[PDB]
């Protein structure tokens, strides 16, 4: 751990991208995270909510 | 648009609902219709 600096830029990029991908399993309030499943089972009105 | 259908069709015409009458026989768009009014007509039939 001599360079510090430099392997925490790069943990911390890594931890921003790792998130912002995680973000997508997220279920935000759906009824399911995954667009396609949403899509299947419900009618384009309800859907659309 | 003018037609004539029975109590239960008369739920059944509304924007994005689905059944017999409106899968096949009426469909309505998933945008705002302006108006639906429906009276029986029995003593007309």
């Amino acid at each position: 751990s001599a360079l510090g600096k430099l392997q925490d830029v790069v943990n911390q990029n890594a931890q921003a991208l790792n998130t912002l991908v995680k973000q997508l399993s997220s279920n935000f309030g759906a009824i399911s995270s995954v667009l396609n499943d949403i899509l299947s089972r419900l009618d384009p009105p309800e859907a659309e909510v | 648009d003018s037609f004539v259908i029975r109590g239960d069709e008369v739920r059944q015409i509304a924007p994005g609902q689905t059944g017999k009458i409106a899968d096949y026989n009426y469909k309505l768009p998933d945008d705002f219709t302006g108006c639906v009014i429906a009276w029986n007509s029995n003593n007309l039939d």
